[PDB]
């Protein structure tokens, strides 16, 4: 049951990367 | 016309071996009835019955545990000292080892040859060893001779003479001894293991000792030492076999009379001078040696952890396996498959050693030069996947080989004397087969994991490595190969 | 005589010296700095 | 958790074994096939259980050099009902322990695991020895690995001595060498093998030896896998020759050895075995290559002779290899490559002393309680007392008290000693050596000594 | 051997590699004309980028230059026309003995284990080889190239978020302008140098198995050195396609392209017939069929997902068409539906050709989507059919 | 099954077809397995005893050397031949099973394939 | 290695060592043993004690002995004179050689 939390946490990893490279604040 | 499918031989022999597959293709089920591969936790403390282990305490701290079997026709009776190199110090180093050699060398009522004579009389065998933490003599006799064992025991104690031809004649042996330090590359790589991981602790320092001490020895040296060491709260006599637990008292009451008192504690010694772990490594590169052999090691547990259990369950789990076992490929351990399926070491065993205040857990192995850099990513990656990734039948498989493997090799007298020896050093009490079953079957796959990742997990290692080792990774990469960045 | 490597072999040190030009250890025992 | 110190909370805790317990009885079964069941509970919570063969090297003749120690190897592989790797799991998943040992005489089949999974044990066992599939991929592996198990011999010298004094000892069905040579096992074959098997592995030449299972739970378990073998009628084991004989490997260096052997009875003729092993005892010796631990034989003829007054020998012991009907005691020695004329007048100047009368009472009676102290110490073991039960009924079918063996140790004089040894060293002897052979004096010179 | 002295000049270090991956590399003796395509493959690329550096230096990236600079070379440059024919040419050429290529690969299976990453390689370099293409299409101005810019760059528009930020990115401004050719222009002049380097990786991962055969057996047993057996098989190769080259470029050389590329980029007219090269008209015809425009660009990215696929998928063990009959009619069907993609995509959009369109389309991907099946039913052969 | 040629013709059209593009080259249908496709047929023909395997590469090299030379085998070679004689598929059918086996007790593969 | 490969000769010279007792007991083939242990220094202590004058004889078929003289003289004279050696004593004894 530990390969869904590495999922979970590449997944946050993924979407914080995403928010730092397009950083799109002024279009939410 | 084609030929008929047995007149070419190769068709023929096609046959055969067809007709063999279809002959394994239907098997008997009277022989497949109760045997089954798949681990099951199993409750049976009705076996597990075993004869009383009696102890008692003298008043001046003595401790007195037998175990009787009035069937036996021998027994096993011996005294279990806390001390050992451990407790020595930097120029005392080497004593207990001394000792150890000179203890069968004579009292005031026997000689060496009466005291040889005396036992050899009776079919008898006499027995000293030595290690960082303990050390143990004992005697292995008729039951008739129970009494005449014990007088031979605490007169050896009690009333050595230690002659300085004796002693300069004993010392000319162990210097050969040390010079002779080779043949036997376990336990050397083992010393070298536990010098560079117990640096600058009296852990650190080898049970022979340097030289120059050995050269400086003398006989109020070893006096001393026994008056320092051997006092009655440190010693236990332990009886198993064709014994009585009221007359191994009364004698033991009768001969142990003249012992030391001191008061020194063997909690205090620990305390003031404890052993620490120094991630380090010493490599021994010697390219004409066939063999290499190295030992990596993680800092481990002492004896009354709570954690010990389970890394002798995790021992277990990562096995033990040599170029002559049959089946290595097909054991539930994980490292053994992957080291017998290709071929990759002469030998490989975990070990999990213990001390009062720390251990030891690591793998030794065995291969031949080139086989090490995959030896080595096999052994880090099935050490650190205990953190990780543990299955319930693993889990359950080790329990079962651990609790077979604890009571299979507990017969004969002489083993179950040096249990009762050990468990009372080390624990002050002979755990009973029921709670350490108990305490083993709470050892779940959590439970693994979490002390993997206590124990093992991003951790620092030591290694001792000897022979054409210069393909074995450097300590960087065995260091890196302790975490998997995937997780 | 015997050499060096063979003495070392031999004997265990649990007092061993690193080189210290580069780089001074810290005291034996001491926390890893992970 | 708590502390190992502290004991754990909640445990049901068993009612404790009774200081004295009431040995059991063997118990004997016999099949109609001829196959016998033995069994006696035991104490302890560990179960042994055997199965023991009248089959070894002295049936190999003439066509099946090396089937015995092979079938050794490919002892719990794939059978027609299990695969290795589903036999090695269910071995794992009750804690058990596989051995198989190989003999000129007898091989044997055991499984050591706690006393509640004896009929796993049991089923196990009978599948491999009565259905072994014999798997060309499985027979080669195992034929690998025997070449090593061969190459390394040379490492033993005294291994080595000893089955080369085998062979140059005897001329029958003794003298087929335990470790077949290579060329003789590029012939050996899943089917020679299985042809092999089935002749010699018959009903009545076998032996279910159980320590530590009550009988009921045994028969249940195993009456329903063995009574389908036919019925086959007792043959005769061949008969060997006792000759002389000499083996020399000049192979040069250095650390020379040598072995000399003569002919004693077997295990038939129950006074004379005994003769043996104390004479045995009474030389005594030890490796001399290590030491430790009083009386394991510092104080006999051989080590207080050669040990104590002559200096650079690296080894000097006794050895025996008794047989049902014939044995083998000898003499080890290592020595220095030009000491080795010296070595071996020190050896039969020893052989002849004792011969003579030269041994005096204390030096037997110490001997005597050796002998005794080494069986009953022996008798400690749970392996031991289940291959010495399966032994003793394939052999004897009775399982002798070792009361009697006792006995005959104390009923032993020095005229016995004396009468003994003189005749062993009247009759010819089996010199063997190995490492630098050119200054190790003749055979004739040798047999000229004695 | 202890190699002391210096044996044949070709085994020294200076040459080993080259003589082990090009001299002696082991090939199967039987290995057909089929088999000389890769080289051909390569040649039209070496051909293409020696032309295209000549041809550069006197192209102007300009859209007031562009056209009239590609006048002047066919006019002005001593040789241009036959830089430029051979160029124009060439690019046929390279798609020709690509599909011819592919299609040797798909009758052999020659996709399957093990040599499934040179597939996978394979797609990537096709996928490289229509960027560069149609980039370079776009470097004349003239209509056809105005307009099929303006498409392709429009394609992201299908992205509901970010699609119309990406086609004004890649725009450069709010319309095809000079912004678009000049990057078009630095985008061409590289990719074909990616082109040559994933060919590279292409042959290393199919040599590390070396080919596979007509038979598609194994081969160890009957393999000859490619030095000079295949040299010379593909040498016959070489000089029948510089005939057929030759004929195109001397004799026929505008009958491959449309004449509205001739005429000056006009964003305000549109020609009544925009059309792409004849090598992209498959891929055309099935975004055309679907009715929607996510969904034409969806079915486009599965034509490639389809190709990435098919190594991957479990399948029976025999390899070649020439013992499987029921694959290779789907092979024949196969071939007949593409070569029936390519001339709808040239159709214009109106009855019947859309229903047309759209039926090959469903039947192209059927071949992949019936395939996997195909293997899957086939395990069972050697059980069903015994001695 | 539909598979099977005594009960369905479409198969026996099949099989007809198969077994005479086999015997023109004298191959069997077992030798159309290949090592290199997967590791079980590699395990499975290393299982096999060396005269079978040695049958199996000449054929190979035979119908190798017959497509080379753009020839077929003689009609009097190609009456004596057996294309849907069987030496592989029992042996590879155990392999699969022995592979089984291990994967549902949860030991490791004997033998992966390497990653290109 | 290649010499069992000859029954012959390997027979031939086991019986040598088989039967007599002493030098003509010692190998002419000897075992790869002594050969780890064989160097240039040791051949030259060998040689310089047995090749001596007095046991070599220079013979020669097709050539006049004047100049045979006239050559050989220069190049052999300066050899030291070296009292004789008696020959190393071999004995007889029988014996018996194997190998399974
Ligand atoms: C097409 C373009 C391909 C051009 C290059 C082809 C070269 C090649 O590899 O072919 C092998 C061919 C033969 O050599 P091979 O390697 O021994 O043959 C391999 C085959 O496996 C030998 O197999 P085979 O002996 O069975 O012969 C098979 C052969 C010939 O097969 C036949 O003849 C089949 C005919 C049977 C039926 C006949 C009709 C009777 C029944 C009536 C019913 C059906 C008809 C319906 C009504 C009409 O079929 C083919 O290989 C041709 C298949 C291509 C199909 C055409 C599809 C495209 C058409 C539309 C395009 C727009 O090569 C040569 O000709 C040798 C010369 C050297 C090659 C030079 C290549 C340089 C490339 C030039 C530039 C690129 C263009
Ligand atoms: C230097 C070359 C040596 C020579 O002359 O050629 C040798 C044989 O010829 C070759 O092997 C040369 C062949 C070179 C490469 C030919 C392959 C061309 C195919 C190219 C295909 C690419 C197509 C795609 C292009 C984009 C001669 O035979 P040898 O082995 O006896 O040589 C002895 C030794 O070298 C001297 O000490
Ligand atoms: C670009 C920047 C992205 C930053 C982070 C990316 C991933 C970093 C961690 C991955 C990594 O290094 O793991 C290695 C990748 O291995 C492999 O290639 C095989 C392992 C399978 C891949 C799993 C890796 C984690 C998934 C991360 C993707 C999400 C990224 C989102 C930011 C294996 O290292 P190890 O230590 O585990 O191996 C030790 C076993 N002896
Ligand atoms: C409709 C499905 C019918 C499939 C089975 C029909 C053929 C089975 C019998 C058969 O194999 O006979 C072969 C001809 O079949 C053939 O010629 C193969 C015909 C297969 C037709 C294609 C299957 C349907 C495809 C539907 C999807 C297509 C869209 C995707 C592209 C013999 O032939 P032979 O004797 O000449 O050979 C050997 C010369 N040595
Ligand atoms: C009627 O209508 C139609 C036409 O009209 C006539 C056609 O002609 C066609 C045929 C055309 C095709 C089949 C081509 C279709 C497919 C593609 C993908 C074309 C190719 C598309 C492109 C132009 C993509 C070009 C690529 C880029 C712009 C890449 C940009 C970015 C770059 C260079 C780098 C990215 C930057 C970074 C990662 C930053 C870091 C960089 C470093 C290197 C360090 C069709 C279908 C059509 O319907
Ligand atoms: C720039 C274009 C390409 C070049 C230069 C090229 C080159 C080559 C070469 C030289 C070979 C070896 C010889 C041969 O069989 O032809 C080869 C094999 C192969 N190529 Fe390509 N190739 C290209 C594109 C492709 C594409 C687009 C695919 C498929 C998607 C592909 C798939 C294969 C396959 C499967 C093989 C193995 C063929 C076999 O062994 O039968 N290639 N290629
Ligand atoms: C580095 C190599 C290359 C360079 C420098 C280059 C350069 C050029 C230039 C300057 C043009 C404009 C002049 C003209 O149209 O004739 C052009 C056109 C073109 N190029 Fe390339 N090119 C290269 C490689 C390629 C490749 C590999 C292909 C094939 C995939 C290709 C396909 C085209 C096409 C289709 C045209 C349009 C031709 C026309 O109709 O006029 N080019 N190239
Ligand atoms: C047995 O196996 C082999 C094949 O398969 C059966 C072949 O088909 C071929 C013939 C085909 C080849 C080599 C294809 C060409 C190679 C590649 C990677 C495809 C495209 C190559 C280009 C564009 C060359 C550009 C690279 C250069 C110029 C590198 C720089 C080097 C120099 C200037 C010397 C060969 C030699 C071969 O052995
Ligand atoms: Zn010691």
């Amino acid at each position: 049951t530990i390969d869904i939390q590495a999922a979970a946490g590449w997944g946050i990893a993924a979407a914080a990367g995403a928010i730092w490279v397009v950083q799109p604040f002024g279009w939410i | 016309s084609p030929p008929p499918p047995h007149l070419m031989p190769y068709d023929h022999a096609a046959e055969i071996i067809k007709n063999k597959i279809k002959k394994l293709e239907n098997p008997d089920k009277r022989f497949l009835k109760y045997a089954s591969p798949h681990p099951i936790l199993a409750s049976h403390n009705h076996i597990l019955s075993a004869p009383e282990t009696r102890v008692t305490t003298l008043p001046n701290g003595l401790r007195v545990a037998t175990e009787s079997n009035l069937s036996a026709k021998t027994a096993t009776v011996g005294v279990w000292i806390d001390a050992g190199s451990r407790f020595e110090s930097d120029e005392t180093n080497g004593t207990a080892h001394f000792l150890e050699h000179m203890i069968f060398k004579g009292t005031d009522r026997r000689t060496v040859r009466a005291l040889e004579e005396e036992i050899e009389d009776i079919g008898g065998h006499l027995n000293a060893y030595t290690s960082r933490e303990q050390t143990t003599y004992y005697a292995k006799v008729l039951d008739s001779n129970v009494n005449q064992a014990l007088d031979v025991l605490a007169d050896i104690l009690q009333n050595s003479k230690f002659e300085e031809q004796r002693i300069n004649r004993e010392r000319d042996v162990i210097l050969r001894e040390m010079q002779e330090v080779e043949g036997q590359t376990d336990e050397v790589v083992l010393d070298h293991l536990h010098a560079t991981a117990f640096q600058y602790t009296p852990l650190g320092r080898t049970i022979l000792g340097p030289a120059q001490n050995v050269k400086s020895i003398t006989r109020e040296d070893l006096q001393n030492y026994i008056k320092t060491h051997y006092t009655a709260s440190r010693m236990v006599i332990a009886a198993a076999g064709a014994v009585k637990h009221e007359e191994v008292v009364e004698q033991v009451k009768k001969l142990f009379t003249k012992l030391s008192s001191d008061p020194t504690t063997t909690s205090q010694l620990v305390a003031n001078e404890p052993a620490s772990f120094t991630g380090s490594e010493v490599r021994m590169i010697d390219d004409d040696l066939p063999l290499a052999q190295f030992a990596v090691a993680f800092e481990g547990a002492s004896w009354t952890d709570p954690d010990s259990v389970a890394l002798m369950v995790m021992q277990t789990m990562l096995g033990s396996w040599n170029k002559n076992v049959g089946g290595g490929k097909h054991v539930g351990s994980d490292l053994t498959q992957r080291v017998a399926i290709n071929e990759i070491a002469e030998s490989i065993m975990a070990f999990n050693t213990n001390y009062k205040d720390t251990g030891l857990f690591g793998v030794y192995a065995v291969a031949k030069a080139d086989c090490l850099d995959d030896l080595s990513y096999a052994i880090m990656y099935e050490v650190t996947k205990l953190a990780y990734r543990v299955s319930d039948a693993d889990v359950t498989r080790a329990r079962n080989q651990l609790k077979s493997s604890l009571l299979l090799h507990m017969d004969g007298t002489s083993p179950i004397a040096e249990d009762i020896g050990r468990q009372l050093l080390t624990y002050g009490r002979r755990i009973p087969t029921a709670e350490l079953f108990a305490r083993i079957d709470a050892v779940d796959a959590s439970t693994v994991k979490r002390v993997a990742n206590k124990y093992i997990y991003d951790k620092d290692i030591a290694i001792s490595a000897i022979g054409p080792i210069q393909d074995l990774p450097d300590y960087n990469k065995f260091r890196r190969r302790t975490y998997w960045n995937r997780y | 005589e015997v050499p060096a490597t063979v003495e070392a072999v031999k004997t265990p040190n649990s007092k061993i010296v690193y080189d210290d030009h580069n780089h001074e250890r810290y005291p034996p025992g001491d926390p890893s700095k992970r | 958790l708590t502390s190992l110190d502290m004991p754990l909370q909640g445990v049901s805790l068993p009612p404790p074994l009774a200081d004295k317990v009431e040995p059991s009885k063997l118990q004997i079964t016999t099949l109609p096939n001829g196959l016998k069941i033995a069994s006696e509970t035991t104490p302890n919570p560990a179960a042994s259980i055997g199965l023991y063969v009248d089959c070894g090297s002295i049936y190999e003749a003439p066509y099946f050099h090396g089937a015995t120690h092979l079938l050794e190897r490919m002892a719990f592989k794939s059978t027609l009902n299990r695969t290795h790797f589903r036999l090695v799991r269910e071995i794992e998943a009750i804690g058990g322990n596989t051995s198989a040992s190989a003999s000129r005489e007898q091989m044997s089949y055991t499984i050591d695991a706690l006393k509640t999974y004896v009929p796993e044990m049991v089923e196990v066992l009978i599948d491999s020895v009565r259905n072994p599939a014999f798997l060309d991929w499985e027979v080669n592996e195992e034929l690998r690995k025997m070449k090593v198990e061969i190459a390394e011999l040379a490492k033993n010298p005294m291994g080595f001595l000893l089955e080369a004094i085998h062979s140059a000892g005897y001329s029958g069905p003794l003298a087929s060498p335990l470790y077949a040579p290579e060329s003789a096992l590029d012939r050996l074959n899943g089917e020679l093998l299985e042809e092999f098997m089935t002749e010699n592995f018959t009903a009545a030449r076998m032996v279910l030896a159980a320590s530590g299972v009550e009988h009921e739970e045994l028969l249940k378990v195993a009456e329903p896998l063995t009574s389908d073998l036919p019925n086959v009628p007792p043959q005769l084991a061949p008969k060997s020759q006792y000759v002389g004989g000499d083996f020399r490997q000049h192979t040069g260096g250095e650390a020379t050895h040598f072995a000399v052997a003569f002919e004693v009875p077997g295990w038939n003729n129950e006074k004379e075995a005994v003769t043996a092993t104390v004479l045995q005892m009474l030389m005594g010796g030890g490796g001399s290559f290590s030491a430790g631990g009083p009386g394991k034989g510092m104080h006999s003829w051989l080590y207080r002779r050669v040990l104590n007054e002559y200096q650079e020998v690296q080894s000097c012991t006794a050895f025996t290899s008794i047989f049902n009907d014939t044995g083998l005691f000898g003499i080890y020695g290592c020595s220095s490559p030009q000491f080795a004329a010296k070595a071996i007048e020190l050896a039969a100047k020893e052989l002849k002393d004792v011969a003579g009368g030269k041994v005096n009472q204390a030096h037997l009676d110490r001997a005597k309680a050796a002998t005794k102290s080494a069986v009953l110490m022996n008798l400690e073991s749970r392996m031991i007392a289940a291959e010495d039960i399966g032994r003793q009924i394939l052999t004897y079918g009775e399982r002798k008290p070792v009361d009697q063996f006792l006995k005959s140790v104390d009923q032993l004089t020095l005229k016995d000693i004396a009468d003994f040894t003189s005749k062993v060293i009247s009759k010819p002897l089996t010199m063997g050596s190995f490492g630098d052979v050119l200054a190790v004096p003749s055979y004739d010179t040798i047999s000229s000594k004695f | 051997t202890i190699r002391n002295q210096r044996f044949s000049l070709l085994k020294q270090p200076i040459s080993s590699t080259l003589n082990q991956h090009l001299v002696d590399y082991p090939t199967p003796s039987n290995l057909s004309y089929w088999w000389g395509f890769g080289s051909l493959a390569g040649i039209c690329l070496v051909i293409q980028i020696v032309t295209g550096v000549f041809l550069a230096m006197h192209y102007t990236p300009h859209v007031d230059l562009a056209f009239n600079s590609v006048e002047h070379i066919m006019r002005d440059v001593e040789g241009g026309w036959l830089l430029r024919y051979m160029h124009a040419n060439g690019a046929s050429m390279f798609f020709i003995v690509v599909y011819l290529h592919i299609f040797r690969g798909l009758y052999y299976a020659s996709y399957s284990s093990p040599r499934e990453f040179v597939w996978c390689l394979g797609v990537v370099i096709f996928l490289l080889m229509i960027v560069t293409a149609f980039i370079g299409y776009v470097l004349p101005w003239g209509q056809m190239s105005f307009w099929g810019a303006t498409v392709i760059t429009s394609l992201a528009s299908a992205i509901p978020v970010v699609g119309d930020t990406i086609v004004t990115w890649l725009w450069g401004g709010f319309s095809v302008d000079n912004a678009t050719l000049n990057r078009f222009f630095s985008l061409h002049y590289l990719l074909p140098f990616i082109l040559v380097g994933a060919s590279l990786l292409h042959l290393a991962a199919l040599h590390q198995y070396g080919s596979n055969n007509p038979l598609g057996v194994h081969s160890e047993m009957d393999k000859i050195a490619f030095y000079p057996y295949f040299y010379v098989k593909d040498l016959v190769g070489w000089v029948a396609f510089a005939i057929f080259f030759s004929i195109w470029i001397f004799y026929a050389p505008n009958v491959l392209g449309h004449p509205d590329n001739y005429i000056p980029a006009n964003p305000m007219s549109t020609p009544p017939h925009i059309v792409p090269e004849w090598y992209f008209l498959p891929i055309y015809a099935i975004l055309r069929s679907i009715p929607d425009k996510a969904g034409g660009v969806a079915a486009i990215a599965l034509v490639f997902i389809c190709l990435l696929a098919l190594p991957f998928f479990k399948s029976m063990y025999v390899r070649s068409s020439s013992f499987r009959p029921i694959y290779q009619g789907m092979f024949w069907l196969l071939l007949a539906d593409c070569l029936l993609l390519g001339w709808i995509g040239c159709q214009p959009v109106e009855a019947p050709f859309v229903t047309i369109g759209q039926i090959s389309s469903l039947v192209f991907f059927l071949f992949f989507a019936i395939t996997p099946i195909l293997g899957r039913v086939g395990r069972g052969i050697p059980n069903s059919y015994t001695d | 099954r539909l598979v099977d040629p005594r009960k369905n013709f479409l198969a026996r059209m099949h099989m007809k077809s198969v077994s005479n593009r086999l015997r023109r080259y004298g191959l069997r249908y077992d030798d159309l397995y290949d090592p290199l496709y997967d590791l079980d047929i590699k395990e499975a023909l290393n299982r096999l005893p060396r005269e079978i395997v040695d049958a199996r590469n000449q054929r190979l090299m035979r119908a190798m050397d017959l497509s080379m030379k753009h020839e077929y085998l003689p009609d009097n070679l190609q009456a004596v031949q057996t294309p849907f004689r069987s030496y592989l598929q029992d042996m590879l059918a155990l392999v699969k099973r022995e592979r089984a086996e291990r994967e549902a007790l949860g030991a490791l593969p004997l033998y992966q394939r390497t990653i290109p």
